[PDB]
């Protein structure tokens, strides 16, 4: 329970509901309750509703506050008769207007024309166009405190109306009585002028028509356009617009009446004259709103004098009119105007522009956008009788299509019948006769909605004409000439370029170049050279480098024209920064002049061509150029959800918490210091391009400018503030938002490879704390770009784990040798020139060789290492300085015979040491490494063995899978955040990276990596990161989620290859010793072991290859399993012999490898007697067979070789007592069995041993593991089957360890059904178990009790209990018929297939089945 | 064998599928109603029995090869064989795959209708010396158990006016309701579930309207049900459109399906567009009834065109009643509001060619060939000849509505339609119908080949 006092304090504590209501009706208080007296019947239900609300603030409650959702919704239902604008709106933005005194910005929305009540003293005098016009009232409306809102939008409404048909009437008359245009265009509104043009038009027209002469007119109107022309530029913006919408007009009108003077024949000049538009005026009638009328061939439609401002204007093509003449036509008979046609013909403008001719404001509808919003927009639109303009009506989703398809056809058949009422949403509407429907179409129309509309097809409109008289608008002396070419331009753009799907030229993009024109040819003048110049700003970064070529010449064939102070500023601001070319300069250039004409752009390209280094100097140029104060924010959009990125409000109370994006724009808006009159504030969004995250700044984008927000608010964009968007490709990506927006396109990269090689050593320098500068130039005149060429071109001839380009290395390289040569600088004072310049270059190509060659094989480091030394194999520098080897440094390790089965123990060898000096130096280095091989090569192996024996650095343990790390990182880390230890630094481990699936976290790393800290989520602040590195390591081309570029590019790949022969030989050797320790009788032969177990494992992975089966994989994991069974069956058992060792092997041997075998039995069999008679020539060596070697515990106290008769009799009567007291199985007992139990038993008994069965079905695999785990007198637990699995999981783990319960989880294949349980055992499999899977606090606090009962850091507790759950528990996986895809699938997923021991069962042989 | 090829009929298009139990029901029937023995009478029933059965359930198409089909199963078991050499030889020379002359009485005349061209007289050929019966819809509906019929057809053919007939001539009221809206559903569920508890016919128009309808409500209507209420002459029927989205398969296997064919007679439809027409107005009969003759002409060569899918038009369009109802009420309005009696046919020709009959066209040339076709019919001549064979005399200025009326009827009575009338009315090139043709044949001749190699 929380305080309260409307306000509510503490939320975190039906409630859902109650507290929505709550936040509700502190809306309503705030906007009506604290104004009121503007809707007396809304108080009324106030009060009833404050009487509710005072009552609950508890079935009877919540039936009241739905009771008053329900009366909410009836009061605005009656707000429909008596004012039907608010559908619009939402509910929210109803009561708020409701509740105009300091109330604007959503008449837009209801209206469409206007932006602005204009008071004085309050009383209402006119109202703001969006464009800025100012109308006036005829007559000012008194506002009083008693008025309701529904009455004075009313009046104001009627005004409106009124006041427009007063300024057309007065507008008319000064017409006819010889004032000319320029003079009536400064007093009235646009649209009264429009009109009152429009009809004397009509009228000069007609009456010069009853003869044959038309120049007298015709010259008129031109001489009308010039004075236009002429007035134009000589006045306000307002003025402006309305002299461009007016003398676009006057163009057509001259357009129609030269067409009509070329008629030959009179009939032709009729009929043409009926083809276009007219406009006629009534002067008997009585009624105002009526008195003008629309002609359009033969048919007639009505005017309806409703304010429209001055919004863009199409220009009159033929096309344009034959669609209005086509509009006339369905209209007439009341039906609806259908279009459809290839996108970008212009099906919506042409519908606004028709309804905009007629002085109605369309209403128009995009698709993607839910039933509700459309039910309520159409309902408004038949009460009011607008028009409502269904766009992309295809793109609808299917029942959304017939809902409203049902609605349209309603409609239309009361449009037909004529009814008085309509019946939609469950109500009856009124019906107006004014009302019209318009769809437009990219498939087709349902056919009951085709039956009811007139289909009409367009083509690309007369973008020749239209570009034409655009042109001449604006002022152009060949308006023309540079039309055909300006669309030929586009024509041959959009036929030669590459398909790219983000390459768009239609018309919008070409009226996107024509209104992108007007600063430019305000700044350098008229003629060809303003629009060649428009045309590349507009297209050029979009263009790829062949793209760019084709541009080129084509630009230069066709247009006949071909700042060095901001040059200066980028090249002082690229040299500050320390970047540093012609591609550079030309990119600098491009978004140099996006950034002076657009105000939202987005960054694409190659990762790492200098996105982020070219948007940085332009920035740094701007503010040594413009002097403006330069503040720059770098946003990574998918590391945070979206409700995190732009506000989270939680929809259980509906209270809003602000978001980053959301403080950024409120720190903006608010301005509380006053820079912002010299600052232009940048966010970068640095991640791909997400439609879901971008269309929330749809109207951010375009030229609304607004950012809208869910809970209402709107926070204005300045032009100063502009966004940014850094990604990598255009897949995911609407032509909508790459028509809307700026698209800089890298082609590929700047090159300036001398160049870029000293930014990074200058950077290295810089990040750091006489010698200094005699370094610096050792290392300038070492790095040879000459020869460095060369050698990075040849690196990619190897092959490439995680393939990254050349360019994108090199900062491993240099960081490497820079931190490498600093290592050494207390012993640089005393050596001579040529010994310093001996170390330096084996430091820069022990860093070169780290870096270009890490991701490639030994054999491939080796050809690596001898071409570059063309251009040692293990040179290393040790403490005079002196060049030695790595072979000097391996140690020697004598272990105990029970060390063996530690798994953290590694052997030394030289390869380990070279891994773990490089781990150290590039860890040093604080870059990013990653380590890729095979399964089982050991990088977990060395990571660990690095991490543990070094006082630098601590291990934090993270397990990954399918779906964090920084919640164990909060637990050793200090809040900037550092390491809890003030010597050792703090490295991650995360391991399996690739188990993510797509990715936040990999982008969360790249975060860490790149820019060095992260953003934190309910702070919204930035904390930077000191001290942590990021490790990691997986395969990925051999999993059955390749990484993107931009992430593996910022870190080190090193590739881990497998052990060679004579490594395997030397540490299986040291193991055999520790083990052999135990009978010290036969440690003379130790190698012959070691060389046979080798040579075993090479011929088993040469010979039974994965081509064969899916889980045919060996790897020397395998080795240390087959060590691990030999010391503990040499531990638990009597006192042995030769005979007894060699058949003890060929046993562990035999189990380890041949089990995965189902043919393959007796060529292993073949195998194992070749190796023992090349190997061991042993006297009566034997028991190789598969029934001549059964080694067992299971009739003795120790483990010895066993005989067939004893064995079987003790099996059938343990089998006999278990039928009398388990459950009773028909099972007939038989070789192959009694060797598959054997073989169970043995991998059961292992310390940590699990296990996964393959075989065809009714072989008896799950029969003859329950058996022997009664046998081994383990608990059996059975699935009764992700909640439920979680629990059973939890449960399994709480009861093998709270209470020391030996478990055999026995896991079928019918038992998974979705991929979230196979993720959850393969983390519970790859480790020894998950704890991700208060009730944290009270596992801790009893493992705490069981601990004491039977150690104070988190550390050593969490590995005594990884290590408990790892002793007592074993589990069974039953799968069958591996050709399913599931099965495949969990066969040979990586994390299940490592841990467990692989059985097949297979089928049954002619033999065994005969016995 | 003849089992496999009604699968693969199946296969083909969606409609075209079989159940076994009806196939088994039509066998039975032809035992439940001498070729020179009894046995080999009883396979010649069978053959006929299934024919005429599976026949209706088809377009000309599939009809037309799954009786050349029979035949060739028919003739290559009984007949010897250098007939199924010569017939394999003149099927390959219909589909332009093999050449070569048949090895030479009935077969004589089978050549010398391919080497006249003339391909529907050799699918005639089989299906006039093999089979000795047809099936109407009559046929169909008199020798069927079943109460549910599926009616398809290409749009722009409705056989509603058929079955209108055909209840007439039954003695039974006939309920015509359409769908395409919600009160439609209710309408339909009220109306059948009325038929269902008390009885009289129920025809619902374009199901496939109300698709959702067949997957929720007819799927839960028909197959959730045993055969109805065995009430004397009450019977269930619905139409659907074969081009257009498929509709739900077992709804289909659980009624009996029919495929109705067009009319295309150009005479035969000027006079149904002109005989349906109660002329009323402002104004009565002087221009009126003359420009809806004129208007019923056009839409007339107009949607007699488009069944020329290649050659006609460029496109499958689709015209319908609703175009002649614009194009009557803009010719009124046209006439109405200029009484000069100087008719403005340029404004009628445009405003026809563009926005009225061009507005759902796409490609340029069927804008011209509408555009030429309202020409040639608008042209508001002295003395016009709307096919080679009627000319049409202008209205004189001493008549009144019903002698302007009797006259036109009279005009259009005396009419005989030639019998290439889809060539000489239509103002097409015989060689561009005669390769239409062609085309027809090589695509059925390649789908017999296709089903008897397997
Ligand atoms: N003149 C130059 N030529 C080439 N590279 C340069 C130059 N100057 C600096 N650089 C380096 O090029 C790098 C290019 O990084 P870039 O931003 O393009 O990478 P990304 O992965 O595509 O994107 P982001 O880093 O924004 O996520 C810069 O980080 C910088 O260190
Ligand atoms: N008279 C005109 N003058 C200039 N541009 C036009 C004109 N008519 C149409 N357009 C162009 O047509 C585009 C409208 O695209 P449209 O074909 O309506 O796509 P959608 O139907 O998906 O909205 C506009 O961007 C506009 O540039
Ligand atoms: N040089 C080596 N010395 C000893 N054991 C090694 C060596 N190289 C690999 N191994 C074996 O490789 C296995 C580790 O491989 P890997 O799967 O990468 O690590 P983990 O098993 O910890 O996940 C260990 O079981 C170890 O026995
Ligand atoms: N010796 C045997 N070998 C194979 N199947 C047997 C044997 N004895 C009995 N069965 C049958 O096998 C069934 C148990 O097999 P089970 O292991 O559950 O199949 P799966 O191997 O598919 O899991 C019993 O119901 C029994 O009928
Ligand atoms: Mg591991």
């Amino acid at each position: 329970q929380y305080e309260v006092i409307k306000l509510v304090r503490e939320w975190d504590v039906i409630q859902v509901n109650w507290v929505e209501v709550q936040f509700y009706w502190l809306d309503l208080y705030g906007i009506l309750g604290e104004i009121q007296n503007f809707l007396p019947l809304e108080t009324s239900k106030f009060k009833s509703l404050t009487s509710e609300y005072k009552m609950i603030t508890f079935d009877t409650t919540l039936k009241l506050t739905i009771d008053s959702l329900k009366m909410i919704k009836s009061s605005l239902s009656t707000f429909l008769e008596r004012f039907p604008r608010f559908y619009f709106l939402g509910n929210d933005d109803l009561l708020k207007i409701i509740g105009h005194d300091q109330v604007s910005k959503f008449m837009k929305k209801m209206f469409g024309s206007i932006e602005s009540i204009i008071f004085f003293e309050d009383s209402i005098t006119g109202v703001r166009s969006v464009e800025g016009e100012v109308l006036n009232l005829n007559e000012k409306i008194e506002l009083k405190d008693s008025i309701q809102a529904q009455e004075w939008l009313n009046i104001l409404d009627t005004e409106i109306k009124l006041s427009v048909f007063t300024q057309f009437r007065d507008c008319l008359g000064q017409l006819k009585d010889g004032t000319d245009i320029e003079v009536v265009v400064s007093k009235y509104i646009f649209q009264a002028i429009l009109l009152s043009a429009q009809v004397m038009w009509t009228e000069l027209v007609e009456k010069c028509l009853q003869t044959n002469e038309f120049s007298k007119y015709w010259k008129e109107v031109d001489m009308k356009i010039k004075g236009l022309l002429d007035k134009l530029n000589k006045s306000s913006d307002n003025v402006k617009k309305k002299i461009e919408a007016l003398l676009v007009e006057y163009l057509h009108f001259n357009n129609v009446i030269g067409q009509l003077k070329n008629c030959s024949t009179k009939e032709e000049a009729r009929l043409l004259w009926a083809k276009v538009q007219k406009f006629y005026q009534k002067n008997d009638t009585l009624d105002d709103l009526n008195s003008v009328f629309i002609s359009q061939s033969g048919y007639l439609l009505q005017y309806k004098f409703e304010y429209i401002g001055i919004p863009e204007r199409l220009i009159y093509t033929p096309l344009l009119l034959v669609g209005f003449a086509t509009l006339t036509d369905s209209l007439h008979q009341k039906y609806g105007g259908c279009f459809f046609g290839p996108a970008g013909t212009g099906k919506t403008e042409t519908v606004k522009a028709f309804g905009q001719n007629l002085g109605r404001v369309v209403v128009v509808f995009n698709c993607d956008f839910d039933y509700q919003v459309l039910s309520r927009l159409l309902v408004g639109i038949t009460q009011i009788g607008a028009w409502g303009c269904f766009d992309e009506f295809n793109r609808l989703d299917e029942k959304v299509l017939s809902a409203v398809s049902a609605n349209i056809q309603q409609i239309q058949n009361g449009l037909q019948v004529g009814k008085s009422h309509i019946t939609l949403l469950e109500e009856e509407t009124p019906l107006s006769p004014h009302t019209a429907v318009f769809i437009t179409l990219n498939s087709e129309l349902p056919e009951n909605l085709k039956k009811s509309f007139r289909e009409f097809s367009m083509k690309s409109p007369q973008s020749g004409t239209i570009a034409e008289m655009i042109l001449q608008i604006m002022g152009f002396e060949d308006s023309k000439s540079l039309a055909s070419k300006i669309v030929h331009f586009l024509e041959l753009l959009s036929s030669k370029c590459s398909s790219m799907n983000h390459y768009h030229f239609g018309l919008r993009t070409l009226k996107g170049v024509l209104r992108n024109c007007s600063p430019l040819v305000s700044e350098f003048g008229e003629g060809e050279k303003t629009v060649v110049e428009s045309l590349k700003r507009v297209i050029l970064p979009s263009l790829g480098d062949t793209d760019e070529l084709v541009f080129k010449d084509e630009l230069s064939k066709i247009f006949d024209s071909a700042s060095k102070a901001i040059v200066q500023c980028l090249k002082d601001a690229g040299q500050r920064s320390g970047f540093s070319s012609e591609e550079f300069l030309k990119k600098c250039m491009q978004f140099y002049y996006m950034q002076k004409t657009q105000q939202a752009l987005i960054l694409v390209g190659k990762a790492g061509c200098g996105k982020t280094a070219t948007w940085k100097t332009v920035i740094d140029a701007m503010a040594i150029f413009d002097g403006h104060a330069n503040v720059v924010y770098v946003i990574d959009t998918k590391v945070l959800t979206k409700e995190s990125l732009y506000g989270s409000m939680l929809k259980a109370t509906l209270e809003w918490r602000d978001g980053l994006f959301t403080s950024i724009l409120r720190r903006v808006n608010d301005d509380i210091t006053g820079t912002f009159k010299n600052s232009r504030i940048w966010v970068v969004f640095d991640s791909d391009l997400d439609p879901e995250y971008v269309e929330a700044m749809n109207s951010v984008l375009d030229d609304n400018k607004i950012l809208t927000l869910p809970n209402g608010e709107r926070l204005p964009i300045p032009p100063n503030f502009r966004i940014l968007f850094e990604t990598d490709n255009l897949d995911h990506t609407t032509p909508a938002t790459i028509t809307r927006c700026g698209l800089l396109w890298f082609s590929t990269d700047v090159c300036s490879i001398s160049s870029k090689i000293d930014h990074l050593l200058n950077k290295s320098y810089e990040a750091l704390d006489f010698e200094l500068d005699k370094l610096k130039d050792l290392i300038s005149d070492s790095f040879d770009m000459a020869s460095l060429t060369n050698i990075f071109t040849c690196s990619n001839d190897l092959v490439h784990i995680l393939g990254v380009r050349t360019f994108n290395k090199l900062e491993t390289a240099v960081q490497l040798a820079v931190h490498l040569i600093s290592s050494y600088r207390q012993w640089f004072q005393n050596l001579d020139d040529k010994s310093l310049k001996d170390v330096i270059t084996l430091l820069i190509k022990r860093s070169l060789l780290y870096a270009l060659a890490g991701d490639s094989t030994g054999e491939s480091q080796r050809a690596f290492i001898q071409t570059i030394n063309t251009y040692s194999d293990y040179s290393t520098i040790v403490i005079k300085l002196s060049f030695s080897s790595f072979c000097s440094e391996i140690p020697s390790v004598s272990l105990e015979a029970h060390e063996v089965m530690r798994p953290d123990i590694v052997i030394p060898t030289i390869d380990t040491i070279k891994h773990e000096k490089i781990f150290y130096d590039l860890l040093n280095s604080k870059r990013g490494i990653i380590l890729c091989g095979p399964p089982g090569s050991g990088k977990t192996m060395i990571m660990n063995n690095a991490l543990r024996n070094s006082s630098l650095y601590d291990v934090v343990g993270i397990n990954f899978s399918k779906d964090h790390i920084l919640s164990a990182l909060h637990r050793h880390t200090n809040y900037t955040l550092l390491p809890k230890s003030d010597i050792k630094n703090l490295v991650l481990f995360c391991d399996e990276i690739n188990l993510p699936k797509l990715q936040n976290v990999v982008l969360f790393l790249r975060q860490l990596m790149e820019k060095q800290g992260f953003w934190k989520t309910p702070e919204n602040k930035w904390v930077t990161i000191e001290r942590i590195h990021i490790v990691g390591a997986c395969n990925p081309p051999t999993d059955p989620i390749p990484m993107s570029e931009r992430f593996t590019r910022h870190a080190a790949i090193l590739y881990l290859g497998y052990p060679s022969g004579k490594s395997l030989s030397q540490i299986y050797e040291i193991y055999y010793k520790a083990i052999f320790k135990l009978v010290p009788e036969f440690r003379s032969y130790t190698e012959p072991f070691a060389r046979a177990s080798v040579h075993l494992y090479n011929e088993c992975k040469a010979r039974y290859s994965t081509g064969l089966q899916s889980h045919y994989l060996f790897s020397p994991r395998e080795l240390t399993r087959l060590v691990r069974g030999v010391y503990t069956a040499i531990n638990t058992g009597p006192r042995q012999t030769l005979r007894s060792l060699i058949r003890l092997w060929a046993y562990e041997a035999w189990r380890i490898f041949a089990d995965r075998l189902v043919k393959e039995k007796n060529s292993f069999e073949q195998l194992l007697y070749e190796t023992v008679d090349k190997y061991l020539p042993n006297q009566d060596l034997g028991n190789i067979s598969s029934t001549s070697l059964l080694f067992s515990g299971l009739l003795s106290l120790d483990f010895k070789e066993v005989n067939k008769t004893d064995l079987v009799n003790f099996i059938e009567e343990r089998f006999k007592t278990f039928c009398d007291e388990e459950l009773e199985v028909p099972m007939v007992i038989h070789e192959s069995m009694v060797d598959h139990i054997l073989r169970i038993d043995r991998a059961l008994k292992q310390v940590q041993g699990h296990m996964m069965l393959i075989g065809a079905s009714r072989t008896g695999k799950t029969i003859l593991t329950r058996f022997v785990a009664w046998l081994n007198g383990l608990k059996i637990v059975q699935p009764k089957i992700l909640s439920d699995f979680d629990m059973i999981l939890k449960k399994a783990i709480s009861d093998c360890s709270l209470k020391e319960s030996r478990t055999c989880l026995i896991i079928d294949e019918s038992n998974i059904l979705e991929t979230a349980f196979l993720e959850r055992m393969n983390t519970l499999l790859a480790n020894a178990d998950i704890p991700d899977l208060e009730e944290y606090d009270k596992l801790l606090n009893n493992l705490r009790n069981k601990t004491r009962s039977l150690l104070d850091t988190e550390q050593e507790l969490y590995d005594w209990f990884v290590g408990e759950i790892a002793k007592n528990l074993h589990v069974v996986f039953t799968i069958c018929d591996p050709t399913n895809n599931k099965s495949s699938a969990m066969i040979s997923s990586p994390a299940l297939f490592n841990r467990c021991i692989i059985n097949w069962m297979g089928d049954w042989d002619t033999k065994t089945m005969s016995q | 064998k003849i089992f496999s090829m009604l699968e693969k009929f199946g296969q083909f298009h969606w409609f075209y599928g079989i159940s076994i139990g009806q196939f088994l029901s039509c066998f039975k029937r032809v035992f439940i109603k001498a070729a020179r023995t009894r046995v080999d009478e009883i396979l010649w029933l069978l053959y006929q029995e299934v024919y005429c059965q599976f026949s209706t359930a088809l377009d000309k198409k599939f009809k037309m090869i799954m009786a050349m089909t029979m035949f060739c199963l028919y003739k290559f078991d009984i007949e010897s064989e250098q007939y199924k050499e010569a017939v394999l030889t003149m099927i390959g020379v219909l589909s332009e795959s093999s050449d070569g002359v048949p090895k030479l009485d009935d077969l004589r005349y089978l050549w010398d209708y391919v080497t006249t061209k003339s391909y529907i007289s050799a699918l005639n050929w089989f299906k006039n010396e093999f089979f000795v019966d047809e099936w109407n819809i009559a046929d169909v509906v008199a020798n069927s158990e079943n109460n549910y019929f599926t009616m398809a057809s290409e749009r722009d053919v409705d056989g509603t006016f058929k079955l209108i007939e055909l209840a007439k001539a039954s003695k039974e009221s006939l309920k015509i309701i359409p769908l395409g809206s919600i009160e439609n559903l209710n309408y339909a569920q009220e109306e059948i579930s009325k038929s269902k508890i008390e009885g009289g016919w129920i025809l619902l128009q374009n199901i496939q309207m109300s698709l959702s309808w067949v997957k929720t409500y007819l799927h839960k209507h028909v197959e959730e049900t045993k055969a109805a209420e065995e009430h004397e002459k009450f019977k269930m029927f619905m139409t659907c459109h074969l081009t257009g989205d498929k509709l739900p398969a077992p709804l289909l296997q659980r009624t009996d399906r029919v495929v109705y064919e067009d009319i295309p007679g150009i005479l035969d439809t000027v006079k149904d567009l002109w005989g349906s027409q109660f002329f009323t107005g402002k104004i009565s009969g002087v221009w009126s009834v003359y420009c809806t003759f004129l208007l019923s002409w056009f839409h007339a060569l107009i949607t007699a065109r488009t069944r020329l899918v290649p050659h006609g038009f460029s496109k499958k369009y689709y015209f319908n009643d609703c175009d002649f109802q614009f194009a009557s009420v803009y010719l009124e309005n046209v006439l109405a509001t200029n009484s000069t009696n100087n008719i403005p046919w340029a404004q009628v020709r445009d405003h026809i060619a563009t926005i009225v009959y061009g507005g759902k066209i796409d490609e340029e040339k069927d804008l011209e060939v509408v555009a030429k076709l309202c020409a040639h019919v608008f042209c508001g001549s002295d003395n016009l000849q709307i096919v080679p064979g009627v000319r049409i005399p202008q209205p004189l200025l001493q008549q009144s509505e019903e002698e302007e009326r009797a006259r036109l009827t009279a005009i259009l009575s005396n009419t005989i339609e030639p019998a290439d009338s889809l060539s000489s009315w239509l103002q097409l090139p015989r060689e561009s119908i005669l390769d239409y043709e062609r085309l027809q044949a090589k695509e059925v001749a390649s789908s017999t080949e296709q089903l008897l190699q397997e």
